[PDB]
């Protein structure tokens, strides 16, 4: 019993975190096989990040310019390439703790676990959702960049995130591990602002089902309704429209509880109108949207 | 916007 | 910038989780040097849960009735003993992935990271407070006992919790790694229930601060008593804000009247210790 | 009040 914001164990990722130094610029890098992956603005000085050209900042640079410490050991850079906003340092030494891994591009709505690092040494782990506005409410300081986001299947680490920058609202922007930013952002200190953030509807609906499974039922009613009509009412609290795919993936949780998805939407509606009346759900006083159906099935069943 | 490398 | 609930990197503890089986009863174990630590009710059976005599049940058993799977490697058990509610299984191989470590019994209020395991496999990590009534608000299913709570200070892994059982309420009790329980709980399926829960005063303060960076009417509102050693600990955090400890203690009252979000929450959050703020915020 | 080993 219980429901808690729960990260993947971080061991496998911990064994791949190195620091990358270039000039007096330092951040974290991802050591998989004989390649380290890191954010490219490591090649930047403080003096040349208002408006940089990376394709030459790299031609201006040499293997020997790249320092990679893997705890005690230094790693010899025998090659470098750039692919979008990430650097790929080839190194003389395959990571002997390399786990099974894929690289994946996740959707707005999907969760991952973030191993936060400083100077290549891992600091802490926490669960994050990719917001609809393609940012994440993370907890990062100076030297957090190259910290990665991941999901583990059994023993397969899928890397979906690498960390670059902090928007001026306290939320975070990064790339996949092919270096393509999530959302319309770019790695330079020009004026950027996130598109206004929607709520992850399906996620809150999975989070209600999670609360039923742990006892809290008070927010339920005999009211059912029409997807289109619940949508018309969601579009009025900044909820993303809920698709017919979104209903399908709640299918399992709707089964285990006997509460039909449409019925839970009417439960969501009546919450948004009247609020929680100084009540709690799963220990929270507001509707939590950073929990995927999978997140919840993973905790609540076996 | 802040890039979260250490530039010191 | 940003403030989130955050567990320690679980890597150094994952290296220590084995599986422990006695007859058909199975749960998680903590392999450190040449010793596996595990809840002692692994020596029980389904028929045998209501009123068990662990000292007779233990006497009936030999080394060879304790099966320890540490990955593939079956560890051969070469010795057994019971300290309060935990077994100790001496084994042939010392754990080569053993980190620096020591056992500690944490106080209510304090937080640790929980590595939820099943069949000796780390499944997930989250952050827990030891509540006043000596429970935790966990996520734990069948097979989860032997799961450990820990903190990492240096790369000394300080183990402070091993899990055993859930209560009717939806919350959890367990022991320090000397097998001594938190609160007045025992390892059997008699009707137990938790004390009524207070709220950790220093932790709701510590959190109030953390917002900015991004006395004792407490008996009335079920907030535990605040102390001198608490306002000496909170010190660093009142200095950083300029808002003195007592200064911040002020804001506390017009809050418990009519206190929409603060750091996302519309309730005072008490599951964050001031050290947990210092680490994340200016640390 | 459940002991959270697996019993068979």
């Amino acid at each position: 019993s219980g429901f808690r914001k729960m990260a993947f164990p971080s061991g496998k990722v911990e064994g791949c975190m190195v620091q990358v130094t270039c000039g007096t610029t330092t951040l974290n890098g991802l050591w998989l096989d004989d390649v380290v992956y890191c954010p490219r603005h490591v090649i930047c000085t403080s003096e040349d990040m208002l408006n940089p050209n990376y394709e030459d900042l790299l031609i201006r640079k040499s293997n020997h310019n790249f320092l990679v410490q893997a705890g005690n050991v230094q790693l010899r850079v025998i090659g470098h390439s750039m692919q979008n906003c990430v650097l790929k340092l080839k190194v003389d030494t395959a990571n002997p703790k390399t786990p099974k891994y894929k690289f994946v591009r996740i959707q707005p709505g999907q969760t991952f676990s973030v191993l936060a690092c400083y100077n290549g040494s891992p600091s802490g782990v926490y669960q994050c959702a990719m917001r609809p506005n393609f940012t994440i409410k993370g907890s990062f300081l100076n030297g957090s960049a190259g910290s990665v986001g991941f999901n583990i299947d059994y023993d397969c680490v899928s890397f979906c995130y690498m960390h670059h920058m902090e928007l001026p609202t306290g939320v975070h922007a990064g790339t996949d591990l092919e270096g393509n930013f999530y959302g319309p952002f770019v790695d330079r200190q020009t004026a950027q602002a996130a598109g206004t953030d929607t709520t992850i509807t399906v996620n809150v609906l999975a989070w209600l089902y999670a609360a039923v499974i742990n006892g809290d039922r008070w927010f339920l009613n005999r009211f059912t309704t029409t997807l289109n009509d619940f949508n018309l009412v969601a579009m009025k609290y900044n909820y993303e429209p809920l698709t017919q795919d979104h209903v399908d993936i709640l299918g399992p949780l709707s089964a285990q509880t006997g509460i039909a998805v449409l019925d839970m939407c009417a439960s969501l509606k009546e919450l948004l109108q009247n609020g929680m009346n100084g009540r709690t759900i799963l220990g929270s006083a507001l509707l939590e949207d950073e929990f995927t159906p999978f997140d919840v099935v993973r905790q609540c069943s076996g | 916007v802040k890039l979260q490398a250490v530039f010191r």
